[PDB]
């Protein structure tokens, strides 16, 4: 999750620092937001030991 | 077999005789509020003793309750013991801890169920006798710390070993193993049965069917596939929506809806039995939630047949069923949203059952061409049977006119079914 | 008649695959195959347009 | 005309629908909590459409 | 107890009836999507 | 003569008689609870 949680921090960043007209919204953040989510929610739903 | 398994198997039957003192440890120490040792230090006097007041609370919730408070919670209860029951007696018992957990299954979250089923567990011992039962009442709770305090003190049946790594470990159940112990096709006969058994008795709530459908849908979804193994799941699985259908309660009949559908597309059926799907969908629809998620449903089953009469029309019992509970307007409202599914092959079926059955709305039909587009080859039998239609109906405005709608897009078209027919 | 399927290669062996029958100067392809990883060498449909055949020598 | 021209009229006819795979419902216990039944069932609408 | 001697029921007994509950795909002109009858010569 | 009903409950507390708990037990019948 950190390396992916990083890696939408920088796009999520990136956007922040070059935006010219960006909108006071965190649009990007939050849709960026649901994509760490679902990973975390598929990586965590993995079970290691055998059922 | 060797003298160990059968021993083995005498000892499993002797489980709760509390023979010794260290056996009377482990039987009493178990708990869903306290831990071993304060558990058991404890009497059985003082456990009743919580549980009276919590099933008090309980009943002001629900005045169901109150029952119990004459059969399992009696203060006579305290002297009775399982073991020295006879088999006529113990089924009796089992009948009402059976009914009191289809209650308390949908107040798990309220802390008195909690302690109005402490006394079930210390003094019949439901974890051990009646585990089955009480892991299909909370089922639906897998993530909720709760049933990790069952999974605990409950020893495992046969048809729920998928969860017994899960046993005494930090990490609840995931969703992905609750999705493999519905797989097992005797486990859906036996939650088929638990489930109908709801459906009797009008304890379902929310929470219980939006898990059930979603392991019902899931399962389909893990057995795509495997079109042997989805053959044997028809059997099973409409059964159950059947069954939801004839619930009064209107939450029910959307699951049957949800689970309906996915089978049509996850595998295709014959007409009869789509035919027959709608006639149960149709027969108890009451409820403006219902009626609003069956309408999608009939047009998403038509969609799925793929063989000749794919587009024939509705036999004559079906459509007039279908119009009691859906009129012509409301349909129009239906094709009228923009983000309408599609459902072509459901309007020519209906386009051309109407010509057949009813006369006066051919008005309708016409208005209804113009809301939906249809595919070339629904459109060539809707003029087919409109050309019949003028040969024996009397020609009327109405009826020139939906030839002059038909003059109008594809002129070249109408003349091909002409010459066929005339 | 005319075709309603229209199906272009390409060496990485991803296969963009176009409904002919609904024009502008960029269409979007209905789907992208890419279950080949080398380049593509035959495309081929059924007479009855119903299967695809692509095959990388 | 003739009829073979209408059974390919009618293979044209055809139009894709999306299919059922293993994992397309994997994502619905996720959300199952405190949600009305119509708006789940929607959700199963959309992932099938 | 019990003797034989729109009716809701209607989806049970049409599953009763029926065994091979997949319509038959000689009438279809439309192949499967996912399953393929190839056979080699 | 027969006991009268106050009796009985006592007679019940004291001799402990669990016959009054295992007739309603017989007698339930699950719909009427729902």
């Amino acid at each position: 999750i950190a390396r992916v949680l990083a890696a939408k921090a920088a796009v999520s960043l990136r956007y922040d620092a070059l935006a010219e007209d960006r909108d006071d919204s965190g649009d990007i953040g939050l849709e960026s937001r649901a994509k760490v989510e679902n990973r975390l929610s598929q990586l965590e739903g993995r079970d290691l030991r055998t059922t | 077999s060797s003298l160990s398994d059968q021993l083995a198997q005498v000892a499993s039957n002797n489980a709760t005789v509390a023979l010794d003192r260290k056996r009377r440890q482990k039987l009493h120490s178990a708990s869903l509020i306290y831990n071993s040792k304060t558990a058991a230090t404890q009497d059985y006097d003082f456990i009743f003793e919580n549980a009276s007041k919590a099933l008090e609370e309980l009943s002001q919730i629900e005045p169901k309750f109150a029952i119990f408070s004459r059969t399992l919670f009696s203060e006579s209860s305290i002297s009775l013991d399982r073991n020295v029951q006879t088999k006529e007696e113990i089924k009796d018992l089992d009948n009402a801890i059976n009914a009191y957990l289809l209650l308390a299954s949908s107040k798990w979250y309220l802390a008195p169920t909690l302690h109005a089923t402490e006394w079930l567990v210390r003094r019949f011992q439901i974890h051990v006798k009646n585990t089955e039962m009480l892991l299909l009442s909370t089922l639906n709770y897998y993530q909720t710390p709760v049933f990790k305090r069952i999974l605990s003190i409950i020893k495992l049946p046969p048809l729920f070993n998928c969860l017994s790594n899960f046993v005494r470990s930090e990490k609840p159940p995931t969703a992905l193993t609750m999705i493999k112990l519905f797989n097992d096709m005797d486990f859906l006969k036996l939650y088929t049965s638990y489930l109908d058994q709801c459906i009797k008795h009008n304890a379902t709530y929310t929470n219980q069917l939006l898990f059930t459908t979603c392991c019902f849908i899931n399962v389909v979804a893990f057995n795509s596939n495997n079109d042997e193994k989805l053959n044997q799941l028809v059997p099973i699985l409409l059964e159950i929506s059947a069954k939801l259908l004839a619930s009064k309660s209107k939450d029910c009949q959307i699951a049957a809806h949800t689970i309906l559908v996915v089978f049509a597309t996850a595998l295709p059926l014959k007409k009869t039995i789509i035919l027959a799907a709608m006639e149960t969908i149709l027969s108890n629809l009451d409820a403006k939630e219902a009626k609003h998620s069956a309408l999608l449903t009939i047009c998403k089953l038509f969609q799925t047949l793929k063989g000749q009469g794919n587009v024939d029309q509705l036999p004559s019992k079906i459509f007039k069923l279908f119009d009691s509970k859906f009129d012509t307007v409301s349909i129009l409202t239906f094709l009228d949203k923009e983000d309408k599914p599609v459902c072509d092959k459901f309007i020519t079926s209906y386009t051309r059952s109407i010509a057949r059955y009813d006369r006066s709305k051919l008005n309708i039909i016409l208005s209804l061409l113009k809301k939906i587009r249809l595919e070339r080859y629904e459109v060539r039998l809707i003029i087919t049977d409109l050309i019949y239609l003028s040969e024996i109906l009397e020609d009327k405005s109405q009826l020139v006119e939906l030839f002059e709608y038909f003059i109008s897009i594809n002129e070249d078209l109408v003349l091909k079914c002409l010459k066929s027919l005339g | 008649k005319q075709n309603r399927w229209l199906a272009v290669g390409s060496e990485s062996g991803f296969v963009n695959l176009y409904d002919r029958n609904n024009t502008s100067s960029t269409p979007t392809p209905v789907a992208a195959l890419d279950q080949l990883t080398t380049t593509i060498s035959n495309l081929q449909f059924s007479p009855d347009g119903q299967i695809l055949c692509m095959a990388s020598r | 005309e003739d009829e073979e021209d209408i059974a390919l009229e009618f293979i044209n006819g055809e139009k894709k629908d999306k299919l059922v795979n293993m994992n397309s419902f994997t994502s619905m216990f996720d959300n199952i909590q405190n949600v009305q039944m119509d708006t789940f069932f929607d959700r199963v609408m959309k992932v099938l459409t | 107890d019990e003797s034989d001697s729109g009716d809701i029921n209607a989806l049970t007994k049409i599953l009763s009836t029926t065994y091979n509950y997949k319509d038959t795909l000689s009438n279809s002109k439309l192949l499967p999507p996912k399953k393929l009858d190839i056979v080699r010569l | 003569p027969p006991p009268d009903e106050e009796e009985q409950l006592l007679a019940k507390f004291v001799f402990g008689d669990t016959t009054d708990l295992q007739e309603n037990l017989a007698k339930f019948n699950a719909d009427f609870i729902f």
